Parts: structure tokens; C-alpha cells; sequence
């Protein structure tokens, strides 16, 4: 109300605004490269998903359906894969697969069974370690473009946990890239039912050279490995654009506090010459 | 109202926009030919303010609980005639243009008003303490007001996220429908009384209530209506 204080407010809000903008246009460079990185990706995914379909197809008995192929009855506990942004500014991205995995934990507890989550992530690292329940594996500072060697280090402590019984079932939960202004978390699984890509529109029957459970035991860790791969870069182009339209709304937002605050510093200017004006009037009178 | 006073008789007044007279001051003034001060305001406005106040007090004889209202020009709680009222007072209280446009319709300030007796061994201990939390709470919202506006919720830290959330659940839970605005809120009147206000904002500071959606506080009683309430809408 001062007609200087208001000065200093709408230059700061100015910037503020100015540095949004930059944050909008890297943000929107940054998702862009992380679109074409899943395009890239995508063939490899394309092509391991119908050759799980025909190697459930083949393998049809359960007692030579095991390692990854094990449908464990009495399940008792159960592990998560939540991806999480880096840094914040991601809109509400975090909030959602956070929310989505405090549910999926409290509905787990429901059934009696215990859970354990892998956090990707500095995020989600820190929010399951506030909640209490420490993290059994954490994968921070991960890459914009990450490798599949990063991820390795949670997938193999993962299915490593599977194999030896302490864990289950595998599930994983990401911000699903529905659209550039959509982003919302989506449940996964990583116990191969079906591999519903295509069924088993393909009828081809292979030679397993170094044997059926040679082939899947070294093929599943491989799909499921490669399915965390495509989540995580999925999650990665979500933040992106997460983060490039947070800031379109914040510059947008900052805009309009700089339209207010400039129009209450008007009022407060004209206020001050009137009582200026008025005052000398006053003491010429 | 003096002499009903000085027999002894508990008198209530309830003098409507002291401001008017002020301004009928002012104007009478500048009529007379006295110089004027500050924006265009008699020069003997302390003055004034302090004869008509000065009446206005509780003598041992008999008490005067008196009840006045301010009418401050446009919206500036700076002019001359409030800021003399101002320290004439025991329980101020300040209604914001930018509450009631809100529909909170009591549209009482909470960081402006304040009283006197709002002292630990005068109001209660566990009032005192529900009072000043209730500021503090409200207070950081205020301050977080920038940071919500531009760059919303998510970014601020989760202890203030939840500070936040229970000081919008305050705000709109100051709102009350009262009996003499039924034609306008369609709900009736709500005569809640100082114990159930103190337990119910208490239990809202606590926790108790951070389920309900902030919608539910709207126009509600004590803390059992927006329990019932929401139950009503599971």
C-alpha cells in the first residue's frame, strides 16, 4: 500500500514469472527427448511381448512352470515398484502415485499380507522413509535418460527376493503418459499371466536349444526387467510434461498477480498525489 | 443510557456506525471554518471520539455492555475515524471485504480481532490455547498465501500442506447460518455456545475431522453437525 513496496512485489512476481517461462520451455524440450526415448525404446518391448505369448503358450505345466512362472498360492507377501520424480515441481504427479501407493499398501495390509516397496526416485524414497516403513531398495539421482543397468539394481534385488520366497507377488505403479495434460498412475503386474499383448495369435512351436526352463529362466528376468525399463521412462516423459505444464500454470498464475499487484499500485499511486496534492492545497489555504 | 446505568440496571447499547458520527463531525466542522486535518477530517476528531466514548464505560454503580459498529470508507482500516476507534475498545472484531466475497458471511477477520480478556485465567486455559493456535494455523496461511496462489499446493512442504488444509477448514468453519439470516443461507439458526466453539476447534486442530472435505464445514454448528453431516453423505 505504499506505492514501493508493490514495486518491489511486481518485480519479484515478474521474475518469478520470467524464470517459470524458461522452467516451461527446458521442461518442454526435456519431455519431448523423453517421447522420442520411449519411441526408441518401444521395439524392443514390442517384440520380448509376443515372444512371452508363445512361450506361456508352450508351457503349460505347472511344476515346469517355475521361477518367474510360479502362481504361488498363500500369498503372504507382496513387493511394489513405485517411480517417483526426482525433483518437485511436478504438479500433482507425486500426489497421485503417492496416494495410489498408500493405497495399494493398505489394502495389501487388509489381506494380511506384508508389503515391501522399491523406491525410484529421491521423492519416494523420502515419503516411505517419513511414513515409517524404510524402503528395502532405493535407486535415487537417476538419469533424464536412464539405462537399463541403473534400473538393474532394483530388478535384480527384486526378482532376486521372488526366487527365494521372501516376496510373492511383484507389482508396479508409475505415472502413466495418458496425454501431455493428463498423467495418472497405473497398477502393473510382474508375474507374467497371459502376456495379453497379442494372446497367442501366434502358433509357432520353438527348439529350445538350451531347454525349456534354461529359456525362461534367463527370458522372464529379461521381460520383467524390460517392463520396469519401459515404466520408468514412461515416468520419466510424464514428469516432463507434468513439470512443463505446472509451470505453464504458474507463469499463467504469476501473470494475473502481476496484472493485481499492478493495479493495486496504480490505486496506491493515485492515492498518494491526491493526498499530496490535497496537503499542499491545504497549506496554501 | 446513563441513568439506567447509574440505578444499578445491566444496560446493553448498541450503537450503530460510531463512524457516522465521526463523519457528521467532519462535516459540521468543516462548516464551522476549522482547519481541517489529515483527509479532510476535523481537527478535533480525538477529542470528540473521546467525549462520546468516555460515556461509554461500566461503572461500579452499574455496567454498560456496550456494542458499537464501525463503519471504515472504502476499505481503508487506516482512515482517521477507525484508527481513533480502534483504542477505545475491550473485543475488537474486523469484518474483510475479501472473506465475505467469499461467502463466509460472518466474514469476521480472525488475525485482526481480538479482545481483552482473551488471558488464560480470564477465558479458560484450554480457550487461550484453541484461540492462539487457531491464529497461528490461520496466520501461516496467510503468509503461504503467495506461494498457494502461484505456484499451488503441491510444492510447499507436507507439514504446511496439512497446516494449510486445517486452516481452510477453519475459515470456512467460522462460518455460521444465524437466525436472522435465514432469507439468505437456507439453513436455520445456529446458537452455538462458547464450550461446544472451544471442543470443536480444538478437535479440529487435533485431527479429528481431517477426513471431511473442506466442503462440509460450510454453515455448521459445533463440530458434531459436520460430523453429522458428513455420516449423512458417508
Amino acid at each position: 500500500p505504499s506505492s514501493r513496496e508493490i514495486k518491489r512485489r511486481i518485480r519479484s512476481v515478474k521474475n518469478v514469472a520470467q524464470i517459470t517461462r524458461a522452467m516451461e520451455m527446458v521442461s518442454a524440450s526435456k519431455m519431448r527427448r523423453a517421447q522420442r526415448n520411449v519411441l526408441a525404446t518401444r521395439p524392443y518391448a514390442d517384440r520380448m511381448r509376443e515372444v512371452m505369448a508363445n512361450l506361456t503358450a508352450r508351457v503349460v505345466g505347472a511344476a515346469r512352470r517355475g521361477t518367474l512362472l510360479e502362481k504361488r498360492e498363500t500369498v503372504k507377501s507382496v513387493a511394489l515398484l513405485v517411480v517417483t520424480p526426482d525433483r518437485g515441481l511436478c504438479g500433482s504427479l507425486v500426489a497421485n502415485v503417492l496416494r495410489r501407493a498408500g493405497r495399494f499398501i493398505t489394502e495389501q495390509r487388509a489381506m494380511g499380507r506384508t508389503v515391501d516397496v522399491y523406491t525410484f526416485g529421491r521423492k519416494g524414497r523420502d515419503f516411505f522413509l517419513r511414513t515409517g516403513f524404510a524402503p528395502a531398495g532405493e535407486a535415487t539421482r537417476l538419469g533424464d535418460a536412464p539405462k537399463l543397468e541403473a534400473i538393474l539394481g532394483v530388478a535384480i534385488s527384486a526378482i532376486n527376493g521372488f526366487q527365494s520366497g521372501k516376496y510373492d507377488e511383484l507389482y508396479i505403479i508409475y505415472s502413466e503418459f495418458i496425454n501431455t495434460l493428463v498423467q495418472r498412475p497405473a497398477i502393473k503386474q510382474l508375474l507374467p499371466v497371459e502376456s495379453p499383448d497379442i494372446s497367442t495369435t501366434t502358433n509357432v512351436d520353438y527348439t529350445y536349444e538350451p531347454g525349456e526352463e534354461e529359456v525362461l529362466n534367463s527370458i522372464l528376468p529379461r521381460y520383467v526387467e524390460t517392463q520396469i525399463y519401459q515404466a520408468v521412462l514412461e515416468s520419466i516423459a510424464s514428469e516432463h510434461s507434468a513439470r512443463m505444464v505446472a509451470m505453464r500454470n504458474a507463469t499463467n498464475n504469476a501473470k494475473d498477480l502481476v496484472r493485481d499487484l499492478t493495479l493495486s499500485f496504480n490505486k496506491a499511486r493515485q492515492a498518494a498525489i491526491t493526498k499530496e496534492v490535497s496537503e499542499i492545497a491545504s497549506g496554501a489555504a | 443510557a446513563e441513568y439506567f446505568r447509574d440505578e444499578g440496571r445491566d444496560i446493553l447499547l448498541f450503537i450503530d456506525n460510531i463512524f457516522r458520527f465521526v463523519q457528521a463531525g467532519s462535516e459540521v466542522s468543516s462548516l464551522l471554518g476549522r482547519m481541517p486535518s489529515q483527509v479532510g477530517y476535523q481537527p478535533t476528531l480525538g477529542t470528540e471520539m473521546g467525549e462520546l466514548q468516555e460515556r461509554i464505560t461500566s461503572t461500579k454503580r452499574g455496567s454498560i455492555t456496550s456494542m458499537q459498529a464501525v463503519y471504515v470508507p472504502a476499505d481503508d482500516y487506516t482512515d482517521p475515524a477507525p484508527a481513533t476507534v480502534f483504542s477505545h475498545l475491550d473485543a475488537t472484531i474486523s469484518l474483510e471485504r475479501s472473506i465475505a466475497e467469499r461467502a463466509i458471511f460472518p466474514a469476521v477477520d480472525p488475525l485482526a480481532s481480538t479482545s481483552r480478556i482473551l488471558d488464560p485465567n480470564i477465558v479458560g486455559e484450554e480457550h487461550y490455547r484453541v484461540a492462539q493456535e487457531v491464529k497461528r494455523v490461520l496466520q501461516r496461511y496467510k503468509d503461504l498465501k503467495d506461494i498457494i496462489a502461484i505456484l499451488g499446493m503441491e510444492e510447499l512442504s507436507d507439514e504446511d500442506k496439512l497446516t494449510v488444509q486445517r486452516a481452510r477448514k477453519i475459515e470456512l468453519f467460522f462460518s455460521q447460518p444465524f437466525t436472522v439470516a435465514q432469507q439468505f443461507t437456507g439453513r436455520p439458526g445456529k446458537y452455538v455456545p462458547v464450550k461446544k466453539t472451544v471442543e470443536s476447534f480444538a478437535r479440529l486442530l487435533n485431527g479429528e475431522g481431517d477426513h471431511i472435505p473442506e466442503s462440509f464445514f460450510y454453515m455448521q454448528g459445533d463440530f458434531d453437525d459436520v460430523l453429522a453431516a458428513y455420516e449423512a453423505s458417508q
